C-alpha cells in the first residue's frame, strides 16, 4: 500500500534570469547603468597536437607530418575593452514558495502525504538553513564561475525590489565569504530572512543581483558556450560559440542556477572537498564522479521513498538535502 | 526490448503516447553512452521495422568513420613527380621520411599523399619491403573506433576490451560482418566458449579474452596487421 | 595499481590579453598615451608566376601564356605613419598561481597524487627558475615577433599594477637582454620574485607591459595575421586579413601566449638553436619538427607519468619542463589524437 | 649429464673407457630419435667443451636446413626479360601462373626464379598487393622442419606441437634464438606459466598451447606469416 | 627570360648548385643570392 | 637593410636547411655581397622607382 507515484514533476523554485556582462571601471560601479555590454568577436588560431597520441612513440615522421599541417580554426571570444577594468554581471531572481507541491501527481495519496509530510518539515524548523546557504551562494559570487578565479575584488550588490523601486540594499565583499564555509553576519542572515519568506509563501521575492570583478584592462571573460554539434568535420573552422542575448556576452540562467544551489556538504564521501550542487546522485560531471550513490542509503530517491513511504524521517542534514531537491525541482518518476 | 546492431541499441521509453489516435513509443538509438538519434515509431511496428528506421543513420555513421580514419596513403612516383605508378595504404610512416621534393638522381620515389609531402628515394626493393612491413589491412579503420589501450602490443599497458568493445569487430551487427561462430572457428574454439567472452558482466559466467587470442584475432579479421 | 586519469584538464596561468599596437615618434615614449592607433588599410598586389612549376608546365608557351594572364589581389596592410618611427605595442598580464589542481580530473587518487608531487616540486624549490625565465621573455620583447627584427632600439616598460594605480615600474633595454642565454639582474631578479609570488598563490599580480621598437617612419609593422574563407571567389578577392581590435591592429593573445613561454633550452636535440615553447612533444610550427619525441623518453607525457605512477623523477630541468607545461594548461588524458 | 641446445640432445654412453691412459666417455649427439654424431669426449671437459664440440655439426644442419627449405622467389622484370628489377621470397604461389614467356605488350612481368618460368603479367600495383599477400617471414625455413599438421590453419586438423617441436623456435639453443621469456613477453604471459608449456611430459604439470597463441607466436617470431 | 628549359632559371641553378654541389658562374650565384634576397615561397 | 639573407624562415628539413646555409656562408667567403649591394646602390642611385 502507498506506492510511490508513476509521474510526479515539480517546477522551479529560484528562478534566475541570463546574466548580462557589461564593463566599466572600478569606482565607477555606482553609475553603472550606461555601461557597455563586453561584445563577442571572432579570432582565428592556429594550433598543433598538444594531445596524448594513440600510438605513442610508434610514429614520429606522422607527428612531424601533423606539425607541418596544422590545425586552423575560427575561436568566439569575449575581453573586456582594453580602458576597463571591471565586468559588471546582471541578472535578477525571483523566490516563489510553495515548495512541496508537484505539478503533477498520478496517485492522490502520495501527494497528501508528500504535502503533510512538507507540511511537517516547515513546522519543525523553517527555510531558514536552506535559505542562509542560498543566501550565502549569492554573497559569494559563485555565479561568477571562471571570471572569480584570480579576481583582485569582488563586490555583490543585491536589491530587493517590492514595488517598481528598490526596497532594500545589501553590499557585500564576496572574497571575504569564502567558497568554502558558511558563517554567520547580520546583513547575510537578513537577506537569508527574506529569502525565506519568499520559501514559505508568505512573501514575493524578487532581488537584482550585479557583480562587479576587478580582472585587469582586455583581459578575457567567460560567458557561456553554445553547442557546435556536427558543424566540426566539413569545414570545421568554427570550433567555439559563446552564449549571448541581443549583442552582449551573457551567461545560461542554468548555470546561475546550478551555482546558486551549491549548498549540499551532507554527502557521505567527506566534507573537506566543499559544497556540491544538490541532485539526485549528487554528481560533479568536472570530477566525473557521483556522490550519494543509490548503493549507499544517502540518494535522493531512497531517502524520499524512505521520508514518504515507510516515515523513516533521515537526519535533519539529509531532510534539507531531500527539500532542496523538492526547491531545485525535476522530473521524478518511473523511467 | 532493446535491439543490439552490433555497438548500437536501440531503446524504447519505457511509456508510450498517443499521436494521431494511434499508440506510439520513442524510440532512441545509442552507441555506447553517445545519444545518437530518436524517433516516434508507432506500436505494431516489428523489430525489423525498428532496425531500418535507424539503418540510414548506421550506415552515414559507418562512411563518416570509414572515412575519418581512413590509414595514410603512400606513393611511388618517377623522377618527374607527377605519373603516380603505384599506390599503398599504409598504417605507419616509414620513418626515414623527411620533406622532400623530387629530382632525377633516383628515378624512383615514396612520397605521402598528404600535401606537404615527406618522401624518401627509393629502388623497388626497399619499396616492396616497405609495403610489405607497413601495409594497412583492409578494415583498418575500426582501429579508429576503439580505446589504443587495448589495441597495443606492450603487454603491460595492454587491457582486454569490454563487451560493447568487442561488439566492435565480432557479430552480425559489427563493422566486419563476422559472425560469432565464424570469429569461433578462426581462433580454433567453440561457439559456446567463445560466446562466454560476449556477456557482459563479470558474474554472467564470463571471462576476458587474452592478449595472444585478442591480437590474433584482430590478425585474422584482417583489422589490425599483428606483425 | 594507480593509472592516470582518463579526463584531466588544466587552465592556463599566465593570461596575457590582445596587444594593440599604436605609433609615434621616439623620446615622446613617456607621453605615450594619446598616441594614435596603427589602422589596417587595403591595397593592389599583382603578381608574378613565382613559385615552382610541375613538369606537365615549364612548356614554353604554356609559361608564357601564364605569365600573359596575371593574378591580380587585395593584401590588408598595417604601416607607422610617415612622420613616426616608434611602435609602441601594449597589453596586460594575470599571473594567478595555484599552477598543480586540474580543473577537471577522473580519479581522486591520481588528483591527490600529482597534488602532492606538484608540493614536493614548490617545496624543493620555488618557482624562480620558471619565473626568471618568464621574466626574460617579458623584458626581451620577444611578442613582437617580426616586429623586433631588425629593429634599433626595443625598450619594455612594465607597470606592477596593485590597486587601481602603479605599485612599481621596470625599464629594460630588450636588445641588451638576448633571445639566446638567461643572464641575471637585480631589477629582472625583482620582477622574477614578482612573478614567483603570483604562480605561488600567495599573491595577486597584474602587469601591464608596453614595447617601444625603433623601426623607422612609414615601415610595415606586422600583427596578427586572420584566417580567410572563401569557396569559389569571384577572382581578384582578398588573400590576406590582419586582426584587429576597434579599428587598431592587434597580435592575438596567444601568440603572445607562444611567445611567453620560450623557455624550453632542455630539449635532447641541442641547445645551440635556443629556447623554444613549452609543448608535450616540445615542436615548433617553422622548423616542421618536434622535438622531444615520444621515442626518446623526454616528452611531457612519459615525463608526467613516470614522475606521478611509479615515482621516477627526472632530472631537475625536466621537473622545470613539466611544470612549465601545467602553467600552460591542457586536455591531457584520453581525448587522445 | 645430458646437454640440450635447441632440439638437439647430446648424451654420455653410461659407462667410459681409457684413452691413452686418460678416461673418457662417448657422446652422441641426437636430433631427436636421429642419431647425428658420435664422438669420445675426455673426462674433466666442462659442458661448454661438449657443447663446441658438436657446434660445428649443429651449424652445418643449420646451413642445410636454411638452404633445403628456403621459399620460393618472385622476380620483377621488365618487357624484354632480363634485367631483374625487383625479387620478392614469397612463401606461396600466386596461383594465377601459367608458364610464360614475357612479350612487350605488357610492360612489367612476375616470373618465379625456378628456371621453366610461370609468370604473369602485372602492373606494380597488383605486384605490391601480391607481394603484401604472398610474403615470407625472415624464418620461413623453420616450417620446413615442423610436421605440417601443426602449421595447418584448418583447426579441425591441427594438433598441438610437442616439447620438441616447441623447442625448434623457443629457448637460447632453438633456431630463432628467443628465450622463453622474451616470448612469454610476446604472448602476454609469465615466465612460469609460459614454461608450463615446455616441460615435456602430461604428468609433470604441462597443458598444451592453444591455436590462437600458436600461431600468434609463430607470427610474431616471423617463422609463419599467419594472416 | 630564365626559361627553364634552358639550365638557367633559380629552381634548377639552387638544385644543382646545393644538392649535386655543382656550383655554377659566378654571375648566377649573384643570381640566385639575389633572389634569397628577393625573398620568396620555393616549394611544390 | 636587414642581413640574415640566407637563413630561411621556414623550412621542412633540416639537413637540407643546414646545407643550404653553409652553401650561402661558402657564396659570402669567397666574396661579399659587394657586387649586390652595388646594383642596388645603382638602382638607388637613379631614381628608377
Amino acid at each position: 500500500i502507498l506506492s510511490t507515484a508513476s509521474v510526479l514533476a515539480f517546477e522551479r523554485k529560484l528562478d534566475p534570469s541570463d546574466a548580462l556582462m557589461s564593463a566599466g571601471a572600478w569606482a565607477q560601479r555606482d553609475a553603472s547603468q550606461e555601461w557597455p555590454a563586453v561584445t563577442v568577436r571572432e579570432k582565428s588560431v592556429r594550433g598543433t597536437i598538444s594531445n596524448r597520441l594513440k600510438t605513442k612513440d610508434r610514429d614520429p615522421a606522422k607527428l612531424d607530418a601533423s606539425i607541418q599541417s596544422p590545425n586552423l580554426q575560427t575561436v568566439d571570444v569575449a575581453n573586456l575593452p582594453s580602458d576597463a577594468d571591471t565586468l559588471k554581471v546582471r541578472f535578477t531572481l525571483r523566490v516563489l514558495g510553495g515548495a512541496g507541491t508537484p505539478s503533477a501527481c498520478n496517485d492522490a495519496a502520495y501527494r497528501d502525504k508528500l504535502l503533510q509530510t512538507v507540511a511537517t518539515y516547515v513546522n519543525e524548523q523553517g527555510f531558514a538553513e536552506l535559505a542562509r546557504r542560498y543566501a550565502h551562494n549569492l554573497a559569494n559570487a559563485r555565479f561568477l564561475w571562471r571570471n572569480r578565479v584570480g579576481a583582485e575584488a569582488v563586490e555583490v550588490r543585491i536589491n530587493h525590489i517590492r514595488q517598481g523601486e528598490v526596497a532594500r540594499t545589501w553590499r557585500f565583499d564576496a572574497l571575504a565569504i569564502g567558497l568554502r564555509d558558511f558563517k554567520a553576519d547580520a546583513e547575510l542572515d537578513a537577506l537569508a530572512e527574506l529569502i525565506a519568506s519568499g520559501l514559505s509563501g508568505s512573501g514575493h521575492v524578487l532581488l537584482e543581483v550585479v557583480a562587479f570583478a576587478r580582472i585587469g584592462d582586455g583581459q578575457e571573460v567567460f560567458p557561456s558556450q553554445e553547442l557546435i554539434l556536427d558543424k566540426g568535420d566539413k569545414k570545421g573552422q568554427k570550433s567555439k560559440t559563446l552564449y549571448s542575448v541581443r549583442d552582449a556576452a551573457a551567461i545560461h540562467s542554468q548555470k546561475i542556477g546550478n551555482a546558486l544551489r551549491t549548498i549540499d556538504t551532507w554527502y557521505p564521501d567527506e566534507d573537506g572537498l566543499g559544497p556540491i550542487a544538490v541532485e539526485p546522485y549528487g554528481s560533479v560531471t568536472s570530477q566525473g564522479k557521483a556522490y550519494r550513490q543509490p548503493k549507499q542509503k544517502l540518494d535522493f530517491y531512497t531517502l524520499l521513498d524512505n521520508w514518504v513511504l515507510r516515515d523513516e524521517a533521515p537526519a535533519v542534514e539529509q531532510q534539507h538535502y531531500v527539500i532542496a531537491n523538492l526547491i531545485r525541482g525535476g522530473v521524478f518518476g518511473e523511467a | 526490448n532493446a535491439i543490439h546492431i552490433g555497438p548500437f541499441s536501440i531503446t524504447p521509453a519505457a511509456r508510450g503516447l498517443h499521436y494521431g489516435g494511434l499508440p506510439h513509443h520513442q524510440w532512441t538509438l545509442y552507441y555506447g553512452p553517445r545519444e545518437m538519434a530518436i524517433k516516434t515509431l508507432p506500436d505494431s511496428y516489428t523489430s525489423s521495422e525498428v532496425r531500418d528506421e535507424f539503418s540510414d543513420i548506421i550506415a552515414e555513421f559507418v562512411i563518416d568513420a570509414r572515412h575519418r580514419y581512413a590509414p595514410d596513403v603512400l606513393e611511388l612516383v618517377n623522377s618527374d613527380g607527377d605519373a603516380v605508378l603505384a599506390r599503398v595504404a599504409v598504417s605507419r610512416l616509414p620513418e626515414a621520411l623527411s620533406g622532400c621534393i623530387p629530382d632525377d638522381r633516383f628515378p624512383y620515389w615514396l612520397l605521402t599523399a598528404s600535401r606537404p609531402r615527406l618522401g624518401l628515394p627509393v629502388t623497388l626493393n626497399e619499396y616492396t619491403a616497405l609495403a610489405v612491413e607497413l601495409s594497412a589491412p583492409p578494415l583498418a579503420w575500426i582501429t579508429g573506433l576503439l580505446p589504443g589501450e587495448v589495441l597495443t602490443h606492450d603487454a603491460e599497458e595492454w587491457r582486454p576490451p569490454t563487451s560493447w568493445e568487442l561488439r566492435h569487430v565480432v557479430g552480425e551487427g559489427s563493422f566486419t560482418g563476422v559472425s560469432g561462430a565464424a570469429a569461433a572457428a578462426l581462433l580454433g574454439m567453440s561457439a559456446t566458449n567463445f560466446r562466454k567472452y560476449t556477456a557482459g558482466d563479470s558474474a554472467a559466467n564470463r571471462q576476458k579474452i587474452s592478449f595472444a587470442a585478442w591480437h590474433y584475432l584482430l590478425d585474422r579479421l584482417g583489422v589490425k596487421r599483428a606483425s
